[PDB]
């Protein structure tokens, strides 16, 4: 009695993916996750002058491109042997944090919110799902229903300015957005002066005051009408994360702590022990048995044999695991907002102060969501912080010059999971430079041991009741946020 | 009064042309999508997805034959017989799946659009996916167009991304043409297909730093004053209005911060690079 769904685009993610269920008495019974392009920024980085490289791994993506800036210049500052100022230390971050928060914004209202909120009955809202089950249709009092759905609906619009006030947050020491000029090997390119420092301000309470009053509350609220949305989705439960936002000069400390979480249990992150497998991947490895990034082969073949996606499929200790917003605050386990908080109590009658008090409602298709909102609000509260470390007129670049021989590795989180760029130099130029990015941890194809990736393993028990419109399967997928730019590269 | 149908297709892209063009201002996104166009296809923002999606999609290019715009964002890979971007699947009359290549999809649309602009320097000219140790037989429009014989109205609006000004601009320029043609001729377009309304200007001419450069006062890092010459700028050899229009509404731009790398130039990146060496 199986029946199969392919949804070839999966629409309202970044990039080109293709997801495939197989369903069984109403619900997800197998999955297969596809990531259908491929550009191999890994070989057009090769004999480059290694500055390049935090330029050309932007272009990997347009939604998340100073986490790849980041990681890149991290990777560059390490090979040639600079040590950032402090100043230059918090510009970055200021950089980066703006677009954390244009991040979570456009990925909520313009990615996910379609899955829930009815649009004007005009394109690009429509067509849609016959029986889409919104909240049009799931409100069964109709004021209440047209009242939700108007709320959503109002923010989704004044999501598209507040988003784009971030990015007038990201030009201001980043020259432009999308893809900066101001983050380099050696720190920052340009000195926050008093002024700069003010209009960003200005801009970042705008937004926070959004955050707080609009955003978190329409997540819970949405929860609320949801409730079995944070009983499906589940997948493997198992997190990683490398750390993100340094807050001193020696990088010992972050806003959200590097850490992994197996089989119920926490452990520290050691970077040796992240391998690639491709046995379902269009790529030819070498050697078998998976590659550590610092050896890493990218050399591409859609002509493999059982080979389904361009994703390759990275591994901590041979175990699956996911990245992202669940990932940071499930390690972290920071003190929740106290919107959340409130909300929590009052619409769900949970009482809750940390993270981890979600339990297993964090591990399902509005726990990503939760924990993405409470990152958001997190992030600003650090942005609101940095705001007030950093000084103007304060020297944010250290010179230095490319060594003959090197390497390097920049490790960071993406707004979708964790990032690290490994980059290897000989003779002045790239001689080898390994991107292990976020999405490529979720939306992997399985390994060779037959193991499914993160969202193919959490589509597993989605219910579709309707064949014909299986709507869950793609709110699933949508609530890992994912980039198939950056998943393949 | 009717707003200009629109169907946006991803090649070899990374959403930025996209997430740039969500950036506009007079008239920002919301009055874009709501009064100044009809955005029918989308694949990173529409409500529809797969079968759905495609559907919809071909059934605007039957309907609105003639009478769309075909915006390109990515580059077009020809090797592997184009599997190197697969944009969605059709499922046929009798329950089997085919995959469609990027290089189809283009062939199919092209033909029945009204024009097709490349948004991008991807699509404009192949840009970092064309570039040097690529792979994929990465092309740009044009050239896709010259292989398959396509003559059709190609308009190439470069930048890594374009500034939703070019984007928005040029598009609005074709629409009044195609509604009174010649109330309204078409954006005079330099060699390489772009419009002299956005790309006319050389940037270095335009600098505010051609005093500096004319004294020989270049700044010796990134934090010092001084024309960014010797930091690696190619703002010479770079035509784009950024030093009139600046960045995202007007808070910026990359030579104020830093360096122009030449991003709206067919030869960008190999003919730019190294970034950060003087031309
Ligand atoms: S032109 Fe640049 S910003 Fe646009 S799709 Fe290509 S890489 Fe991305
Ligand atoms: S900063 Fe660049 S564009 Fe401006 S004067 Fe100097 S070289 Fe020319
Ligand atoms: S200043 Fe140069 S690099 Fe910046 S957007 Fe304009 S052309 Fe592109
Ligand atoms: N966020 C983001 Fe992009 C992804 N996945 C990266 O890295
Ligand atoms: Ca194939
Ligand atoms: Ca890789
Ligand atoms: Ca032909
Ligand atoms: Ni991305
Ligand atoms: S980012």
């Amino acid at each position: 009695g199986k029946v199969k769904i392919s949804i070839d685009p999966l629409t309202r993610v970044e990039g080109h993916l293709k997801i495939e269920v197989e369903v069984k008495d109403g619900k997800v019974v197998d999955a297969k996750c596809s990531g259908g392009m491929f550009r191999g920024f890994e070989q057009i980085l090769r004999g480059r002058d290694p500055r390049d490289s935090s330029q050309i791994v932007q272009r990997i993506c347009g939604v998340c491109p100073t986490a790849h800036c980041t990681a890149s210049v991290m990777a560059q500052d390490d090979a040639f042997g600079v040590k950032v100022t402090t100043n230059g230390r918090i510009t970055r971050n200021l950089i980066f944090g703006a677009n954390y928060l244009q991040s979570h914004i456009l990925h909520f209202y313009h990615l996910a919110a379609l899955d829930y909120v009815k649009g004007p009955d005009v394109s690009p809202f429509v067509p849609r799902y016959a029986n889409a089950d919104l909240l049009t249709d799931r409100i069964k009092d109709g004021a209440k229903a047209d009242a939700t759905n108007t709320y959503g609906l109002n923010q989704y619009l004044k999501a598209l300015e507040i988003r784009r006030i971030c990015h007038e947050m990201v030009a201001m020491f980043g020259g432009r957005m999308p893809h900066v000029q101001g983050m380099v090997v050696g720190g920052a390119t340009e000195i926050p002066t008093a002024d700069k420092v003010a209009e960003y301000a200005a801009r970042f309470k705008e937004v926070q005051k959004f955050v707080i009053e609009e955003y978190l509350p329409l997540i819970y609220t949405l929860g609320s009408v949801y409730t079995d949305l944070f009983e499906t989705g589940i997948g493997w439960k198992n997190v990683i994360a490398f750390g993100v936002f340094p807050e001193d000069d020696d990088y010992k400390t972050f806003l959200l702590k590097p850490g992994v979480y197996i089989d119920g249990k926490d452990e520290e992150f050691d970077s040796k022990l992240v391998k690639e497998y491709v046995g379902h991947s269009f790529f030819d490895h070498s050697a078998p048995g998976g590659l550590h990034y610092s050896v890493g082969e990218t050399n591409p073949n859609p002509d493999k044999p059982g080979a389904y996606s361009f994703v390759k499929a990275p591994r901590y200790k041979d175990k699956p695991c996911e990245v992202g917003p669940l990932a940071r605050m499930w390690v972290q386990n920071p003190e929740l907002s106290p919107v959340g908080q409130k909300l929590l109590k009052e619409l769900y009658g949970i009482e809750a102060k940390n993270f981890r008090d979600l339990g297993d409602k964090a591990f399902s298709i509005m726990g990503r969501h939760v924990a993405r909102a409470e990152e958001t609000w997190l992030t600003a509260v650090a942005v609101e912080k940095w705001l007030k470390q950093v000084q103007p007129g304060a020297e944010t670049y250290v010179k230095s010059e490319i060594p003959d021989a090197a390497e390097g590795t920049g490790f960071t989180e993406a707004p979708r999971g964790a990032l690290l760029h490994y980059l290897k130099i000989k003779d002045k130029k790239i001689e080898n430079y390994q991107i292990v990015s976020a999405t490529l941890w979720n939306a992997n194809p399985r390994d060779d041991m037959g193991q499914r990736g993160p969202i193919e393993e959490a589509l597993i028990g989605v219910p579709v009741p309707d064949i014909k419109n299986p709507v869950n399967v793609g709110r699933l997928v949508r609530s890992y946020d994912p980039x198939l730019g950056c998943a393949v590269h | 009064a009717k707003k200009a149908p629109v169907i946006w297709v991803q090649g070899q892209g990374c959403t930025g042309c996209s997430v740039s063009l969500l950036n506009a201002v007079h008239p920002r996104i919301k009055e874009i999508l709501l009064d100044v166009i009809s955005l029918e296809f989308h694949p990173t923002v529409m409500a529809s997805e797969g079968e759905m999606a495609l559907a919809h999609m071909y059934e605007i290019a039957e309907k609105f034959n003639g009478n769309f715009f075909l915006l390109v964002e990515g580059a077009i890979p020809t090797a592997k017989e184009g599997r190197y971007c697969i944009v969605g699947e059709t499922l046929d009359a009798k329950g089997h799946h085919h995959e469609v290549t990027m290089m189809e999809l283009i062939r199919d649309l092209a033909p029945k659009s009204l024009a097709t602009v490349a948004v991008g320097t991807c699509s404009a000219y192949g840009g970092i996916p064309a570039a040097e140790g690529n792979v994929t037989g990465s092309k740009s429009v044009r050239d896709f167009f010259a292989d398959e014989k396509i003559e059709k109205l190609l308009v190439n609006v470069p930048g890594c991304p374009p500034h939703p000004d070019w984007m928005v601009g040029t598009l609005v320029a074709a629409w009044s043409h195609v509604l009174n043609p010649t109330e309204h001729p078409l954006p005079e377009l330099d060699d390489d297909g772009r419009p002299l309304l956005f790309f006319g200007d050389n940037i270095h001419e335009n600098c505010p730093y051609l005093d500096k450069y004319d004294n020989s006062e270049f700044a010796e890092t990134f934090t010092k004053p001084g024309c960014k010459a010797e930091l690696g700028c190619k703002g010479p050899s770079t035509y784009a209005d950024c030093a009139k229009r600046r960045w995202n509404n007007g808070i910026n731009w990359c030579v104020e911060n830093a360096v122009c790398i030449g991003c709206v130039e067919p030869d960008f990146p190999d003919g730019k690079s190294p970034f950060y060496v003087a031309e």
